[PDB]
């Protein structure tokens, strides 16, 4: 008569390692590290992303002509532009503090885009309807759907004035460029006034801008420049607009709302109905496990990233089945 | 977390 | 082993005892069979589900976290900005893969000493009434039938009861 | 005849965690984790801070006459502001790299206060008496005490030309403004020439200043504004000022001492007669223990701030007196 | 525990012993008492003080560190501050608490493994001059008064002295 | 240690067992020596072998990396960039001082259990044919010639072959 | 009869630190910390250093002719600055975005120096011989190898035009510079104009300059100043000159490649006939364990830099020969 | 640090 | 790497 005293094995071919030996084959083990996604952009906790599209932001915000426009009221978890957007600024310049606008915008959850400013009767006696080649639009040339090409009409260009207050209870987001031809003939011709100046204030902000002359290498055709500038205009506050040239005017605005979580990500995936609570630039994960493989760049809850190829955990005992 | 490996383990 | 059980004195497991990890298997004239040891069972898997889950909670929710980007005279806060992305990746890879070795070496180690534990409390009930004849079994100096060897699984075993007996057959 | 093997227990209840098992109660333990303080700001090894009461660093640089003047030198472990600084800048405009300053004023020690440019005596031929009711002071319209509002007098703006040499031996912090009027007749009526300039230089700074006029939103009921400037003048070098308008002129200057450990924290809490070596926006922490989750932001000696509520290592046994 | 010793085949700890962390109880014609063994609790704190001062000597003194300010148009290099403050953070919370339940673990551990280690030192010495009746306990078979059982406690336990006394009771 | 061998009831080490960590010295008639048992010292060079590489290959090359540079007006963002250099030389610093802690008491610790796994590995192939005299030897209860010897220490002692001279002598 | 089970000792003295002990001497153990290097600078996987000897990177940048000259073609793994550069900017002023050319400049591998716009042949009408007594050579008043000082000629200072086009199928760094007099006389004397303006643009660069007169405290003998301005030319891009006064000249400029792994140290030690795969400003290191505690700078495969004295792990047992 | 439980410890 | 402390060690 004879008792033993023993321990458990089974049909188990999971390994894991230890400081002292690798590669041991266990009974019972845990994994934690997620290493698989769905190829998919997804809801994030029920919201759907704004996709720019032929865009990138440089193009929405100005309305480039070759993006298809966008409903006027838009509500987005996160913002995704695609690794080809072809369509951004297309009349050449610098954008100012074009990247402090990009993150001002990851925090943004919703736009409202209006008419601050409605074409035919903010600027009398100026001429509103120049276009250029180098924004074309189905052949035609054209120009950017939010800014007006403020030129000369009938021979003058009077100094004009306008504002606007902000009764939105929510920031506004007000972009204008400035124009830059390359010889003082075309300054004359297009503004009259080879003194010309632009002047932009709120109660905070405080910017004036004075044409540039100068013959530069053309881009896209051209060898003037236009550069393009933004304010955050608080509720309740104006913003005056005065120039006698060379202003390429406000003609829509943005209405912006905060939000939380939100982020912007470069993407080659598709939108699909599905949701999840973890966005990657490859695709959804769900959010189990406390490591995740797939990518740096997260929304949402997610696993932290990590570069391990393998993150298993035993639960259960050496197995030797022998 | 569980570790339910047999049922009379318990939660 | 640190502790000499699993796969050391008990040179293998039991694909037989399918109802726990610790256990015991009998030979009477009843029968034969196998029979696991809930009372160690459940404290290894409430040690272990406790190291797990604290593993995990250790591990605080990731919320957003995206690039930045920086124009062509910010190169100096674009590579200090990289700089922090890949030093907190180093120091987090490194983290993961060490916590885990560490607490797989602890872990498989603490069940040699759970399989040994059971083994010397096994060991310290019998005494002399059996004899120890290598790789983790007892022979009984005495007939052992289904109600006695129940009495050595639940830790109730009786050493007078069959003291005689067993000194009679160990002569 | 028996001896037996045993171990201690006792009375502590105390408990600790472990990977294995949470919640055991042990006989000898240590706490690593400090979660107290005494509600108070402190000295710091000896040495007072600097409160500067009802304003905040701008206000008591450009002298704000709301704030109660202090001793002409003061020297500080820490400066503490107060989270409801009433009292900052009256005038309204821009502090140009205003957080730079602050940033330098985190590693200074000391001040004294002096007057770089005797008030009747360095603007011959030009009126020093402007105020405003933007910085009002008992009712009355008034001035910041370190600056000086140089107008038109008897109908003329002559050109100026003033310069200070720093025999100091120390770092001297030089402030001034400049105003920018709503409309061209304030600045005719002011300083008699629309074409100002303001001109201010050392070895090694260099910036000029044009008045630009635009009318803008009122804020604190001004239409115009003022922005405000700063370098500092190394020992050995002068500072030369040269305008025809528009400047607010230096006063009052600091020179400047530089210290280690020193911050500025923003606190609700009051001075006592205490000493510390370990100072919190909360209060003085004594700094024996490893750990604090107390605060993250700290002047001195101190624990490493985490967020952890509970640390506490065993040194005893497994306490079992059943 | 991991060597089977506290909470283990000696069931619970002793309220009477006042005087150090391991030691012995006794029981004789000449009365009964318990006594500490210094050698090995003082090996023991020994250890422990080395441990908790390493775990202070390895965070240095934290200097001042406050808070930057930073203006409207410069929210990137907030953002890039704040994922500083946070990232260090995250580690510094996760290091010490976990620093802290490993070393506990190793901690209990290291008691229990001392407590066994004793507990072996005195069955080799006494051999079967006496008998394991459990729970941490020897039975003498032959009298031990308290030069006898200071002869235990201090390692110098005179076998042949015994033996014969011990071979007849045991018989 | 915590296995109560190496320092324990094992006081010291021998300089005269030059070919391995681990093993065996004997007396018989035919003469005396020690002989190193390979199986285990071998074992434990494997799993110290993976220990310290693990350590190094756990620590990533360190690529370029240098000093930037910041004018007067850029005191926030060379606060900044110190503050980075500075955390993730505390942490690195931190994390291999106390790896090296950690693993140091682990190795230790393993190799006083290794000493023991083989003691106990040896008493339970001798069982009653010899005496444990303490300090790690034991004194057979009859003749062991150098073949009996060897079989000892490659783990194939015949017990039954031994076992009624030992009983005569152990009487 | 016996047998007996026992452990190796031998005649080691090596001492490791554990949780429970310190100071325990072992058989057998690795040190991971290394501490020694050789003093020297090395190639780095076999390529030489670019040392600046008496210049700083301004120095060399601009051409100061106190500083040794280059061949016109170099590549290098790691640039080494001398820590006592008496030769750099030589005539006072400002260099604008020094620092980022710096980090620019970490990542290059090679420049050739080429004169973009000879001498006598690309400012026609103009004196091209200006010399300086800040910037003296050999006793002489000299100037800028890089540079060209363009002053009036035959009391004129017409106004010039001229241009590159970039065919080296590289970056081209081109540099230049704007002086400013102390005062309105020598700016008539030197252009001829008071109104001078500098206008330098590519396709995507675009700055204007204006001579601003004032006085200014002497720096090496000078009350004027003279501005430094770069930018990296795109290989098929255009960068033109246009100008009518106060134009220090492009003369030489650098073409540029990319490379991994490099860097700027600051080091005292000198160069030597050897190689290494780790470079720290005290001297090479050999690369073979995990940490360093030499220097927290570092080029190439180096250890990781920690502040510990010791790191050593015991792999043998516990050393008790008694 | 001390772990100064009982006097007989040393400090 | 390798602990080769005696010959009979492999590699
Ligand atoms: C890790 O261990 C596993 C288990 O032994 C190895 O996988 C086995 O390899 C052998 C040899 O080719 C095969 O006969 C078995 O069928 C494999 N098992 C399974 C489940 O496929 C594996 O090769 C080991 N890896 C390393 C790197 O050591
Ligand atoms: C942790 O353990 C302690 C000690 O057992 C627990 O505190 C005891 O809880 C019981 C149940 O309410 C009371 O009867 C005792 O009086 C408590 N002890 C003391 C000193 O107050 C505690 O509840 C446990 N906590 C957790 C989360 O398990
Ligand atoms: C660490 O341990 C070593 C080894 O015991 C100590 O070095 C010995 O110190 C004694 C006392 O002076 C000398 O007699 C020995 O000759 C030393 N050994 C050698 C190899 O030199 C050392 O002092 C200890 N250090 C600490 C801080 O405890
Ligand atoms: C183990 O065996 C069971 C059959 O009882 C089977 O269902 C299961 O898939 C097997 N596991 C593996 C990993 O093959
Ligand atoms: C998505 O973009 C990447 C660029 O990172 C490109 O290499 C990849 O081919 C793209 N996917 C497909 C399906 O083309
Ligand atoms: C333990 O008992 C003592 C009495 O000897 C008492 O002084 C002490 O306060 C008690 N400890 C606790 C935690 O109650
Ligand atoms: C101190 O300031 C905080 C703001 O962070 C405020 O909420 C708190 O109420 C203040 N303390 C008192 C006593 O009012
Ligand atoms: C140990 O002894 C040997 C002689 O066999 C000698 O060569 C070696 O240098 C000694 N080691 C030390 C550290 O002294
Ligand atoms: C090298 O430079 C350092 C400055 O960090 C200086 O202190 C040191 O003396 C120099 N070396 C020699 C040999 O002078
Ligand atoms: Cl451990």
């Amino acid at each position: 008569d004879t008792i033993c005293i023993g321990y458990h094995a089974n049909n188990s071919t999971d390994t894991v390692d230890t400081v002292l030996e690798k590669n041991v084959t266990v009974t019972h083990s845990v994994n934690l590290l997620e290493d698989s996604h769905n190829g998919k952009l997804c809801r994030l906790k029920g919201i759907a992303p704004l996709q720019l599209g032929k865009c990138n932001i440089a193009g929405w915000l100005l309305g480039n002509p070759e993006c298809d426009p966008l409903l006027p009221v838009r509500s987005w978890s996160y913002i995704v532009e695609t690794p080809n957007s072809e369509n951004g600024i297309c009349y050449p310049g610098d954008f100012i503090d074009y990247e402090e606008l990009r993150e001002q915008l990851s925090s943004v959850s919703s736009f409202e885009r209006f008419e601050i400013f409605p074409k035919e009767s903010s600027w009398p006696n100026h001429n509103t309807n120049g276009v250029t080649a180098a924004c074309s639009h189905e052949g035609k040339s054209s120009f950017y759907r939010n800014l007006l090409w403020l030129t000369e009409k009938e021979g003058s260009y009077p100094k004009l004035k306008n504002s606007y207050v902000n009764k939105k209870g929510k920031e506004v987001l007000v972009l204008w460029g400035i124009h830059h031809p390359p010889n003082s003939k075309e300054q004359q011709n297009l503004y009259q006034n080879e003194n010309a100046y632009v002047s932009v204030v709120t109660s905070n902000y405080n910017r004036r801008f004075t044409p540039e002359i100068a013959e530069r290498p053309k881009v896209r055709d051209q060898a003037g420049r236009m550069n393009y500038y933004w304010t955050l205009l608080k509720p309740g506050d104006t913003i005056i607009f005065e120039a006698n040239g060379n202003l390429i005017a406000p003609m829509y605005a943005f209405a912006l709302s905060r939000g939380f979580g939100s982020g912007i990500i470069t993407s080659n995936a598709s939108m699909h109905e599905c949701n999840t609570k973890c966005q990657t630039p490859l695709g959804a994960i769900n959010s189990s496990l406390p490591y995740q493989n797939i990518h740096p760049v997260t929304i949402g809850e997610c696993p932290k990233y990590v570069r391990s190829a393998k993150l298993r955990m035993v639960t259960g005992l050496r197995n030797i089945p022998s | 977390x569980a570790l339910e490996y047999f049922e009379w383990l318990s939660a | 082993g640190l502790f000499g059980a699993i796969a050391g004195f008990i040179e293998g497991g039991w694909t037989g005892m399918i109802d726990g990890w610790y256990g015991y298997h009998h030979q009477n004239e009843q029968g034969s069979g196998y029979a696991a040891d809930q009372k160690s069972t459940q404290n290894a898997i409430n040690g272990i589900t406790n190291k797990v889950n604290t593993v995990i909670e250790k591990m605080n929710i990731q919320f957003t976290a995206v690039g930045k980007e920086f124009n062509k005279l910010e190169k100096r806060m674009e590579n200090l900005n990289k700089k922090v992305d890949d030093g907190f990746l180093d120091i987090w890879t490194y983290n993961a893969e060490l916590l885990v070795l560490l607490e797989n070496e602890r872990t498989l180690d603490f069940h040699d000493s759970n399989v040994k534990n059971l083994y010397e409390k096994v060991k310290s009930q019998l005494k002399n009434n059996a004899k120890e004849i290598g790789n983790g079994c007892f022979e009984f100096y005495h007939k052992c039938d289904n109600e006695c060897m129940e009495s050595v699984r639940n830790g109730t075993y009786d050493y007078p009861k069959y003291s005689e007996e067993s000194k009679l057959n160990r002569e």
